[PDB]
């Protein structure tokens, strides 16, 4: 970050600055970039899950332009208004993060089988969706949760959502945000430093589930890089308050 | 196929990314 | 002995712990060998100079504006003249381009407030000599040839020759403690939808536009010398001021336009050629 | 800082900067860029054996490639770039004696300063704005205009006055060290020698008056003010 | 345990040892064997039990080499990946082990039919799955809960899942972990002496289950025996760094 | 008197207590008569000796690898040269036999870092004289043929006679504080089933495959006496430094190729003959 | 260490926290950034002269 005080030369005389405006209406002050990304944001609404699969995969990574819909361009499984989120929004600002993030994730259901969350450390892959490992025909027999890798498990019918906390397991310094392409096959050990690992979510049947990320208690953002280039059109989708 | 995957030689260099002499890529 | 337990308490069962705050408690289960650990950063840590809160971003000097000042340019003659409202560029056209750090920050806010400051920097040398009026007007706006109007107003002079830049604070004065921002709180339309009046009806939010407008005039006709360029450009720079304050998060403003490309599964989809 | 009557030198109130065996003059003011810190603590960590500074040899200022500035220019155009240590050891300046401990050492930790002299006319008029990117690999072709290098780390330059600049860089990556040298029997999975980037961006365009000069020319140099060096190695041609 | 140290008779200058990289990425330590055994492991995956038997039984010996998938032989109801965990590699190198183990079940259900859990003491055999105890044809009149032994129990309606700790109940100093053979017919108290007892899972109608299992808090291993002669082929079912 | 409870409290039910964490707190209901009693350690304990750590396991001195040095080997000749990588032995083929302790113990984890300490022991006598050069080379290794480029790098020249046994330390110099594991994290491959490319595409992570090198070549030709052995082996011994550590727990590299069983019912499986 | 967590009490699940009360406690969550924050009265508040209660 650079103010641009230095150029600031100028001394002359100016209008008052008045009084700050903070606190006025609440104490509940939410300027304070640790506690915007903090917040819970939304990536997959009511998305399917199978038992066929190895599990479904979440890439760590906190929600950035790298999660952004572009009009017109191949349907993924991610909601499209992350790009749009106040907290996608000062990812765009910071390159590199460091710290656990907080997933959560809800499962559409009440019964008593049993779903199950595993973190698997940073291993240089960052694949998304259901994938099947390997390419086998039957996980039945030998599960990614069973493997012995840390592991916490839903009961749909006492609670159908959990809170975990990832960890920071990885070799970097931090794990970087964005690239100015996601979809470029360039030096493959530099693709994998956008996630610090992988989550997945194994069912017993078939069944929806919804996850939600944010930065956790031990967070820091750094490697500032200034606002990119935008367009808008919010004008355009409403009256004035001129009829 | 994905036009993303390889960046067009006269551009880029051979990492694979805009090349640093090539000036009107902004 | 086995004696029976008579404490009992009532309790409310919800299933997340602090779902919608950025602070306070959290019933979150660590995924590691030790369930309170957490990461060091004795080493690796935040620096000093990158920004804590949003605040600091809206103090960073973006560059909002230009325009042009020639020698044709009789006295009175509008130079510059925006609505100046952090909310919304324009009001009756789409906008494309580099938003200034304090424009983008306000953009997740639904309310702001406190001063705004300027800074005007004349790209020029020491043989170009001519004096601009800068004035902050509320409410009630000026006509575009009416000058003496626009002088009744907040102004600073500025005397250009050696001195090439000056600062303008932008003092705060509405009916309201706070403003609300003129951009929606939440729009689903992404895929550029043909819109209507139908559509204008189910809005978000109603947009109460700024009429607050800054103006820059020329009080003395720029003459420069033969041997110099006739016409100059002058660079408005903008940041929020030391008592600027923002509240109520909501979806965001503006968007990243270039080069935004959807993720894919590396090395599923085809990487291996 | 402050200007006194002509002598037969003229306005001799020139102030210096001699760093090693190398001395640069300015003739008006100097603007510098903040200083601040760099990554500290894992040095001891991610090298085993101690990391040497060679204070003689890289502390020296080093003139890169001229900069051509001229009128047809417009706003957020680049001047020039620079993907950092990479371009000073292959591109610009082959033979620089700063290069010397690039060839042995295979890894490293490197803050740099760059100053800026312009030289035009008294008739023209112009900004230029130089600005650093922190690990810019993959990130070159997004935040990447003239308003993103208004909040990084930068230093401004008037083409009239022709005031100096001097950005300080510390070093600030993903990983511990950067990767020096590529070489045929080295891993491709990493790219080396690219810690940073410096773009040189036309803020506002250059003019000039009838008959005057259609272009101006700036010149950088560069030096390291803590080069560290880990992992000595054979020595070899740099790329 | 044995070093090696005795024989490092070499008294020349070396290199320096550096600074340790622990406790820099984060505080939580999982160099510790009594944590990476305090981690649960899957056993049985949507495993069927049934009315119709005594109950399900489940040998109280901790994961190792015992519980171990081999290629092309017959199928058991084990889960394949007990093999390779992190928790079995360990109880693979430590032949003794002491202290309680826990188990957790959790059932695939939401009724109010209960579910109980029966720790019988070390009785000799080595016994696993569904078993008709004595062949009889009903034992509805009898449960093996009924008998009077201590006993808990599963209502998957209020919790669908307990998580037990069976004590060490035998008359051996130490458990023994693991054999060169575990199929081989050799002098019948020392077979049984890798068991420290049984858990059995009887419930009302027929249902799934799944078991979770790992040491308790006191617990101690010994008896070091070194690594084990081994296999791999993990490079083959991998991408390379540079395509 | 029955005076009404008015205390309450909102919680939110999880259905275990510390799950996934091997240490803190556990709502675990123990089988006994007693629900706090456990097993004493009084005269039955661990032996002060036993690893309490798997860093304890990763210090004890485990042989990696031989080879041979006759007299025929002319100076500068790689006796040994291998990638020392903790992760995996080969790249290129399947590994069988008997891995080190501080091996074994490294593929349960998927980050390892701090030195890595050798020790070559020479099988010969008094009669036996030569010398070796041990040379660790980073990021960029050396051509077989060109001794030179060996040399100029971190080097521990060992003298052969009366001494027959030298240690090495070989420094941990790279870009990041941790490397990451080659194996992978998780392999559900069980039946040796013939890998595609499709397969190796929906790969667990992509194995970042060292280059950092250690090379053993001949200094001074090895000289001995008629009357004994022409060619000596060496033997390579390998453990984790002072300062060794390892991070993040994964499915095991390694398993159990030698007899394995799996455990059937005793006695109901047909024991009675 | 891992040990067992042996404190235990029995409770009586009720779905609101002082439903039909205009005082007391509540199980109401903030939607806020700070779950304890508050309006400020600071500046605005009520008028001494205004009716605090129905008598």
């Amino acid at each position: 970050m650079d103010t641009g005080a230095k150029e600031d030369e100028d001394e002359t005389a100016n209008f008052s600055d008045g009084v700050t405006a903070m606190g006025f209406q609440s104490l509940d002050t939410q300027v304070s970039i640790k506690d915007i990304l903090r917040r819970p944001v939304l990536l997959f609404n009511h998305v399917e899950l199978d038992p066929d699969y190895t599990g479904f995969f979440i890439p760590i990574m906190p929600p950035s332009r790298m999660m952004q819909y572009k009009s017109g361009d191949k349907e993924t499984s991610f909601q499209r208004l992350i790009g749009r989120t106040p907290q996608a929004a000062i990812m765009n600002l910071f390159r590199f993060w460091r710290g656990s993030l907080r997933y959560t994730i809800i499962i559409h259901s009440t019964d008593g089988h049993p779903i199950y969350v595993t973190h698997v450390p940073h291993t240089g892959n960052r694949v998304y969706g259901l994938m099947k490992v390997n390419n086998l025909h039957e996980y039945t027999k030998v599960p990614i949760f069973g493997c012995g890798l840390t592991t916490e498990m839903i009961i749909p019918s006492v609670n159908p959502s959990i809170c975990v906390e990832v960890p920071f397991d990885t070799e970097n310094n931090w794990a970087v945000t964005f690239d100015e392409d996601a979809q470029r096959n360039y030096s493959w050990r530099d693709k994998g430093d956008t996630v610090t690992g992988h989550l997945v979510v194994t069912p017993v049947v078939s069944v929806y589930m919804s996850v939600w990320v944010e930065a956790g208690d031990d967070f820091e953002v750094s490697n500032f890089y200034g606002p990119p280039s935008v367009k808008t059109n919010d004008w355009n989708y409403a009256f004035s308050d001129e009829h | 196929d994905n036009p993303h995957r390889f960046l067009p030689a006269n551009v880029s260099n051979r990492w694979n990314e805009y090349s640093s002499a090539y000036l009107p890529r902004v | 002995d086995k004696p029976k337990d008579v404490s009992s308490i009532t309790i409310i069962p919800k299933p997340r712990l602090g779902f919608p705050h950025g602070k306070g408690k959290s019933d979150a289960v660590a995924m590691r060998v030790n369930p309170v650990a957490l990461t060091s950063f004795q080493d690796v840590s935040a620096y000093p100079d990158e920004p804590r809160t949003t605040l600091d971003i809206a103090r960073i000097w973006g560059l909002r504006s230009t325009f042009n000042w020639g020698s044709g340019d009789e006295h009175g003659k509008e130079l510059f003249n925006t609505v100046l409202d952090p909310g919304l560029r324009f009001y009756d056209q789409d906008y494309e381009g580099q938003i200034t750090p304090m424009e983008y920050v306000t953009g997740l806010y639904n309310f702001w407030s406190g001063p705004i400051e300027l800074r005007f920097d004349f790209v020029s040398n020491a043989f170009h000599t001519g004096t601009v009026i800068i004035s902050a007007e509320y409410n009630r706006s000026s006509t575009n040839t009416d000058e003496c109007q626009s002088h009744s107003t907040y102004t600073k002079t500025f005397h250009l020759g050696e001195q090439k830049s000056v600062h303008f604070t932008v003092p705060y004065i509405y009916d309201t403690v706070v403003r609300r921002n003129t951009a929606s709180a939440y729009l689903p339309v992404t895929d550029y939808d043909k819109v209507d009046n139908v559509s204008r009806a189910q809005a978000m939010g109603i947009r109460a536009e700024s009429k607050m407008r800054v103006k820059v005039r020329v009080v003395n006709v720029l003459r420069p010398v033969a041997s110099t360029t006739s016409t100059i450009e002058v660079l408005v720079y903008m940041r929020g001021g030391k008592n600027y304050a923002l509240h109520g998060l909501k979806q965001s403003t503006y968007w990243p336009s270039n080069s935004v490309v959807p993720i894919d599964s590396f090395p599923p989809d085809g990487y291996d050629p | 800082e402050v200007p006194s009557k002509e002598s037969i030198q003229g306005d001799a109130t020139q102030q210096s900067s001699k760093e090693e065996n190398t001395i640069i003059t300015r003739d008006q003011q100097q603007t510098v860029s903040e200083n601040i810190p760099s990554t500290v603590g894992d040095l001891v960590i991610a090298s085993s054996e101690p990391t040497q500074q060679f204070r003689s040899l890289t502390n020296r200022w080093m003139p890169i490639n001229s900069i051509r500035v001229t009128v047809n220019g417009k706003r957020n155009d680049l001047l020039a770039q620079y993907y950092i240590p990479e371009d000073f050891l292959s591109t610009h300046a082959k033979c620089a004696p700063n290069t010397i401990p690039f060839e042995t050492y295979v890894y490293g930790k490197y803050e740099l300063e760059m100053k800026f002299v312009a030289n035009g006319n008294k008739f023209q008029c112009g900004k230029v704005i130089i600005s650093v990117k922190f690990d810019s690999y993959q990130a070159d072709n997004i935040n990447t205009g003239f308003q993103a290098a208004l909040s990084r780390p930068h230093i401004m330059l008037d083409l009239s006055t022709n005031n100096e600049g001097v950005l300080k860089i510390p070093f600030r990556y993903h990983r511990a060290f950067v990767r020096n040298q590529t070489h045929k029997t080295a891993t491709a999975g990493v790219r080396p020698g690219k810690f940073a980037s410096i773009y040189v961006q036309v803020l506002s365009p250059l003019q000039t008056g009838e008959g005057g000069a259609n272009d101006m020319f700036i010149r950088p140099f560069y030096r390291y003010t803590r080069a560290e060096f880990a992992g000595m190695s054979y020595k070899v041609p740099l790329t």
